[PDB]
RNA sequence: AAUUGAAGAGUUUGAUCAUGGCUCAGAUUGAACGCUGGCGGCAGGCCUAACACAUGCAAGUCGAACGGUAACAGGAAGAAGCUUGCUUCUUUGCUGACGAGUGGCGGACGGGUGAGUAAUGUCUGGGAAACUGCCUGAUGGAGGGGGAUAACUACUGGAAAC
RNA sequence: GACACGGUCCAGACUCCUACGGGAGGCAGCAGUGGGGAAUAUUGCACAAUGGGCGCAAGCCUGAUGCAGCCAUGCCGCGUGUAUGAAGAAGGCCUUCGGGUUGUAAAGUACUUUCAGCGGGGAGGAAGGGAGUAAAGUUAAUACCUUUGCUCAUUGACGUUACCCGCAGAAGAAGCACCGGCUAACUCCGUGCCAGCAGCCGCGGUAAUACGGAGGGUGCAAGCGUUAAUCGGAAUUACUGGG
RNA sequence: GCCCGGAUAGCUCAGUCGGUAGAGCAGGGGAUUGAAAAUCCCCGUGUCCUUGGUUCGAUUCCGAGUCCGGGCACCA
C-alpha cells in the first residue's frame, strides 16, 4: 500500500521533514517513488516555513493512497480556503 | 595519614571513642559514619602465624587522612605494641572519669614506651555522670603522674575531656571536644582488594572488605596499587551473589568495574577516593624482631637486607636503609630504619604491615614517617 | 589559535611595520627594530625561491592573526569565486569582524579588537555576535552593547582612530559609535603595500 | 550565474648532455602508536575470527470475533460486627476490563553482517508468455443447515520437556 | 508473499540440563564477555517526535528511531586575555669579554571577561489525543455517527537543556616536530667513524651548522610528528600524452 | 592462589653430595700506518639474582622474594 508520510532529515537536535510518497513496507528514509514538498517545524519566523505541492498529492489519493496523521495536519495547515 | 589507637581499659569507652571520631568527622569533613557493631566485633586475621583481632578505622581530616586502630581485647594489645601488628603512631590514651587510671591503662603507657610509640594524645572519657570541678582535676592529675615516669613530657601533651556516648548519637554540645581531639592529632573512601574474579558476560569482578566510605553504583572511582594506576567507574556491588546497592564500610562485598581486563588488577591494589591520595616509595619505620623459638630469627641482619612487607593486601619487597649507629639488628630490638620501596604505592604513617622473609615470620613494625 | 606571545618579533622578522602595537605611542622605537630578528639574526639572509613565496605568506598571516588551516580554507573559498583569485583573497580577509572593528577604530589593536569581540560586547544589527571570523554582510551596522559601552578602554581607542586612514568602503559614526558598512573593499583602497601576487603561488604547488 | 584550469629538486660522472630507475616536497585515511591535552558543534567508532557465547532485552495486538473470567475493580442479592446501613463480607460474568485457549492480522517489515558469488548477482536500456495481502475506483450479492475441537472437568504418563 | 535472524522436521559439530530414559539452545538484533588483534565505546533513558504492527478508537509493543554516556578519530568554531611597561634587571647563553641576545618578554600598573565553576530566569522541538459544546450532514429523530470552529485540563526522554542575566577573580586552560641541501630556521659544549643520526644524497676518524644536551630561532596548534595505505609527482604503461 | 626448570664474568656452559669459582668465543690496552688488517708485546673485567640460616667455611645444603619461561586452578 502506497502511503504519504514524512522523512526525518537534517541533524540531531535540529530536525527537518521532507514529506514523501512511498510504501508502508519500507524504511523511514527508505525507497520512495516521489517526494512532494517539505516541512520545516524548527526553521524560523520568516517568509518560508512549509511548501506543500497539493496537486501531486491529490493525484496520488485518487490512486488509493492513504495520508498520514501528521501529513494531513499540514494539509489543513495550508488552509484549502485561504 | 597518621594512625592512632585507643589504648586503655575494658569498659572505658575505647570503641565508642573510635566511633566518635569516625562519625562526626564524616559529617562536617567527609568519609563514612561507622556503626557500633563493626568496631566491637573485629574480624580475625592471621598475622605471621598468630591470629590477631584488630579493627582499622579511617576518617578524613582537612589536611591529611588519619587512620585508627582499635582492639576489643587486652590480650590483643600486647601483640599490637610489643611486636607491632597494627602500626600506630598517635596512641590515644583512654582514661575514664568515673573510674580513673587503672592498672591496665598504666601498662599500655609502659608497653608503648619500651617499643617506641612517640605520640600519645590523651582523651578522658565517660565524664557525663560525675559533676565536680575538684574531681575533674584529680583524675587529670593521676594521668600526668602516669606519663612523666615513662619518659613522656606531661607539660606539652594535651588533655581533652568528654563523653563518647553522646558523641555518637549526635548532640552538638559535645561534638566540639571531638573536633579539637582530632585537631590535636594534627599537631601531636578507601577499599583494599583481597580477591578478584571475572564472570562470563559482565567483566571484572573485584572483591574486598571496605574500610571507609559509601559506595554507589555509577560513581567515578580510582584504583591505586603497586602496578600502573588506572581509572574506572562503579557498575555493581554484590554480596553472596545478592544485590546490595549501599556499600558501607566493614562489608566484605564484591564490586563490578568498567572496561578493565583481568590482567590489570591483582592482589595488592586499593580502590580509593578520586584525587585524594598520592603514591609513596620512601618512608620510615621502627620495627621489632622476635626470637627464633617464637617465630622470628636468632641472628641479626645487615644493612641492605630487603624483606617482604605485607601491608593489608600486599607482599611487596622493600630495601632497608639502616640508620647511623645501627649496623646489626639482633632479635629483640625496637629500633628504626628508613624504608625505600620499589613500587609507587599509598604509604601512610600508620598503615600496618607484617614483615616476612624466608617464607616465614621475621618481625613487625610501626610506620612513623614518610620521607 | 592566536599567538599570545612576544608579538613584535614578527615585525623584526620582516622589517615592515605590522601595527600590532599601535597603542598610545606614535612610533614604537622601543623594540630595537631592523637589526634583531633573533640571537643570530645579524647574519644576512639567503632569500631563497621557496622563501620569497613564504616570507610574504607568513607576513599576511602575522598581520591578520589567522590560523593556517583557516587561511587555507579562505584560500579555496576565494578560489571558487568570480574573477581574480588573488583579489578574491583580500576582500574576504577584510571581512573578518574584528578587522572591521579595527578599521572602525573601536579596537586600538587587532588583539584588542578580538578581545572585545570575544567578550560579547560587540553588537551587529542589534545582535550579540562572538565569532571573530564572522563575514560581514554588505551594508550593515555594527555597534557596542549598551551596558558595556565606552568603559574606559574603547574610550581611549576613539582618539587613536583620528590619526588613522579610515577607508572608503565603510562609515563610522563615532557619535553613538556605530560601525556602518558600504560596498565591498577594493584592492586599490587598502594599504596597498602588500603583494598577493606571491601568495597565490605558494598554494599552487 | 553554475569544471577561472597543470611548478620541481636531489642521485650514476673528474666534468657534460642524455636515457633511466630510486627518493622527497602535497592531499587523504572507517586508522594505530609516541607525546601532550581546555570547552563546544556535527559526523564516524570490530577493517582481524562469517570465531564461540552468560544474562536482560530486541514483535506483539485485537473483547467492536467467541466460549469463558483464573485474577483486579464496581454493581447487585445477602451476611454479621454493631456507630441500624458505619462495615465485615459469601455467591454472581450482570458490567469495566482481562491471564490461558480458539480465530483473525503481523511474524517475509524493520535491524545486522559481506561468508558465498565472475554471472542463477549487480548496473544500463527495453520487453511479455505472470502474480499482486494491505489501500482505492466501478457493478452486484450478502439465502439456508449440519458435524467436531481447544479452553474447561475426571483420571493419568513423564525428572523436565512434553 | 519465506523455500524464512528472534518458526518446523533431520543430520553433524560446539555447549547445557539430567531423577541417565530423554530433552533444550544459536548475539553476523541493543548492549556485554572470552579470545583474536597494532586498534575501535554503556549490560544508559524515553516512547515527547518520525515511522512500523494490531485495534473503529482509546491504547499497547517498538535495542526501528530520537537522545545520552564514552574516544581528539576527523572536520569546523573558540579559549588559554588585552593595553602599558627599559635599569633596556636577575638568571640562561654567546662573546672581538665592548656588548649583544632572551626582551615588551616578565615583574609592576590600569582595564575586560567568551568558555568553564556558582545561583536564578527560560524558548522551541507539540502536531494531536481525552472530555465538553455549537452548527451542518445523515435519519422517522433535537438520538447515534461524521466533519468543521471553539473551550478546558494538559502530553517532553534529552534537561542541573538552546539561549539570556548576574557574581567572583587573570582568575582554571600549550604543547609537538625541526633547525647540512632538497626545505622555511643557529651557535656553543661534551662525546671523537665510539655513542648514534637517517626519507634520499649522506654525516661522526679530536675544530660535527646533520650525534646528545643547552640557549636561540623555525613550522603547526589542541593538536603535532611517526607508521601502515591510495592517488598525485610518474610523459617511469605515455587514448588524451612516450619510444 | 599453588607447583617445578633456568637466575653462574658480554654471551653459552663446566665445577656441588661444604673448603676462599674455571673454560671457550670474545673483546681490548699498546708499536707501526692518514687509519685498520697482518705481525709483535700483554691480559679476566666475577655482587655465582637478591637475602638469611645450620657456620673454622655455602655457587653447591635447607629456605623464601622477584624477573622470565612452562603447567592447573577459582568463578561476586
Ligand atoms: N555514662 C556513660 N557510659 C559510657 C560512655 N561510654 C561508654 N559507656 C558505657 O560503657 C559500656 C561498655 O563500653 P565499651 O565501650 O563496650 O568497652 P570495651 O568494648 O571494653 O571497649 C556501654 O554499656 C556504654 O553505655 C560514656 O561516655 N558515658
Ligand atoms: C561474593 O559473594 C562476595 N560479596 C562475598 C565473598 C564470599 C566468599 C569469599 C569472598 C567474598
Amino acid at each position: 500500500m502506497v502511503t504519504i508520510r514524512l522523512a526525518r532529515h537534517g541533524a540531531k537536535k535540529r530536525p527537518f521533514y521532507q514529506v514523501v510518497v512511498a510504501d508502508s513496507r519500507n524504511a523511514r528514509n527508505g525507497r520512495f517513488i516521489e517526494r512532494v514538498g517539505f516541512f520545516n517545524p524548527i526553521a524560523s519566523e520568516k517568509e518560508e516555513g512549509t511548501r506543500l505541492d497539493l496537486d501531486r498529492i491529490a493525484h496520488w489519493v485518487g490512486q488509493g493512497a492513504t495520508i498520514s496523521d501528521r501529513v494531513a495536519a499540514l494539509i489543513k495547515e495550508v488552509n484549502k480556503a485561504a | 595519614h597518621v594512625n592512632v589507637g585507643t589504648i586503655g581499659h575494658v569498659d572505658h569507652g575505647k570503641t565508642t571513642l573510635t566511633a566518635a571520631i569516625t562519625t562526626v568527622l564524616a559529617k562536617t569533613y567527609g568519609g563514612a559514619a561507622r556503626a557500633f557493631d563493626q568496631i566491637d566485633n573485629a574480624p580475625e586475621e592471621k598475622a605471621r602465624g598468630i591470629t590477631i583481632n584488630t579493627s582499622h578505622v579511617e576518617y578524613d581530616t582537612p589536611t591529611r587522612h588519619y587512620a585508627h586502630v582499635d582492639c576489643p581485647g587486652h590480650a590483643d594489645y600486647v601483640k599490637n605494641m610489643i611486636t607491632g601488628a597494627a602500626q600506630m603512631d598517635g596512641a590515644i590514651l583512654v582514661v575514664a572519669a568515673t573510674d580513673g587510671p587503672m592498672p591496665q591503662t598504666r601498662e599500655h603507657i609502659l608497653l608503648g614506651r619500651q617499643v617506641g610509640v612517640p605520640y600519645i594524645i590523651v582523651f578522658l572519657n565517660k565524664c557525663d555522670m560525675v559533676d565536680d570541678e575538684e574531681l575533674l582535676e584529680l583524675v587529670e592529675m593521676e594521668v600526668r603522674e602516669l606519663l612523666s615516669q615513662y619518659d613522656f613530657p606531661g607539660d606539652d601533651t594535651p588533655i581533652v575531656r568528654g563523653s563518647a556516648l553522646k558523641a555518637l548519637e549526635g548532640d552538638a554540645e559535645w561534638e566540639a571536644k571531638i573536633l579539637e581531639l582530632a585537631g590535636f592529632l594534627d599537631s601531636y573512601f578507601l577499599l583494599p582488594i583481597e580477591d578478584v574474579f571475572s564472570i562470563s558476560g559482565r567483566g571484572t569482578v573485584v572483591t574486598g572488605r571496605v574500610e571507609r566510605g559509601i559506595i554507589k553504583v555509577g560513581e567515578e572511582v580510582e584504583i591505586v596499587g603497586i602496578k600502573e594506576t588506572q581509572k574506572s567507574t562503579c557498575t555493581g556491588v554484590e554480596m553472596f551473589r545478592k544485590l546490595l546497592d549501599e556499600g558501607r564500610a566493614g562489608e566484605n562485598v564484591g564490586v563490578l568495574l568498567r572496561g578493565i581486563k583481568r590482567e590489570e588488577i591483582e592482589r595488592g591494589q586499593v580502590l580509593a577516593k578520586p584525587g585524594t591520595i598520592k603514591p609513596h616509595t620512601k618512608f620510615e619505620s621502627e620495627v621489632y624482631i622476635l626470637s627464633k623459638d617464637e617465630g622470628g630469627r636468632h641472628t641479626p641482619f645487615f644493612k641492605g637486607y630487603r624483606p617482604q612487607f605485607y601491608f593489608r593486601t600486599t607482599d611487596v619487597t622493600g630495601t632497608i636503609e639502616l640508620p647511623e649507629g645501627v649496623e646489626m639488628v639482633m632479635p629483640g630490638d625496637n629500633i628504626k630504619m628508613v624504608v625505600t620501596l620499589i613500587h609507587p604505592i599509598a604509604m601512610d604513617d600508620g598503615l600496618r604491615f607484617a614483615i616476612r622473609e624466608g617464607g616465614r615470620t621475621v618481625g613487625a613494625g610501626v610506620v612513623a614517617k614518610v620521607l | 589559535a592566536r599567538y599570545l606571545g612576544p608579538k613584535l618579533k614578527l615585525s623584526r622578522r620582516e622589517g615592515t611595520d605590522l601595527f600590532l602595537k599601535s597603542g598610545v605611542r606614535a612610533i614604537d622605537t622601543k623594540c630595537k627594530i631592523e637589526q634583531a630578528p633573533g640571537q643570530h639574526g645579524a647574519r644576512k639572509p639567503r632569500l631563497s625561491d621557496y622563501g620569497v613565496q613564504l616570507r610574504e605568506k607568513q607576513k599576511v598571516r602575522r598581520i591578520y592573526g589567522v590560523l593556517e588551516r583557516q587561511f587555507r580554507n579562505y584560500y579555496k573559498e576565494a578560489a571558487r569565486l568570480k574573477g581574480n583569485t588573488g583579489e578574491n583573497l583580500l576582500a574576504l580577509l577584510e571581512g573578518r569582524l574584528d578587522n572591521v572593528v579595527y578599521r572602525m577604530g573601536f579596537g586600538a589593536t587587532r588583539a584588542e579588537a578580538r578581545q572585545l569581540v570575544s567578550h560579547k560586547a560587540i553588537m551587529v544589527n542589534g545582535r550579540v555576535v562572538n565569532i571573530a571570523s564572522y563575514q560581514v554582510s554588505p551594508n550593515d551596522v555594527v555597534s557596542i552593547r549598551e551596558k558595556a559601552k565606552k568603559q574606559s578602554r574603547v574610550k581611549a581607542a576613539l582618539e587613536l582612530a583620528e590619526q588613522r586612514e579610515k577607508p572608503t568602503w565603510l562609515e563610522v559614526d563615532a557619535g553613538k559609535m556605530e560601525g556602518t558598512f558600504k560596498r565591498k573593499p577594493e584592492r586599490s583602497d587598502l594599504s596597498a603595500d602588500i603583494n598577493e601576487h606571491l601568495i597565490v603561488e605558494l598554494y599552487s604547488k
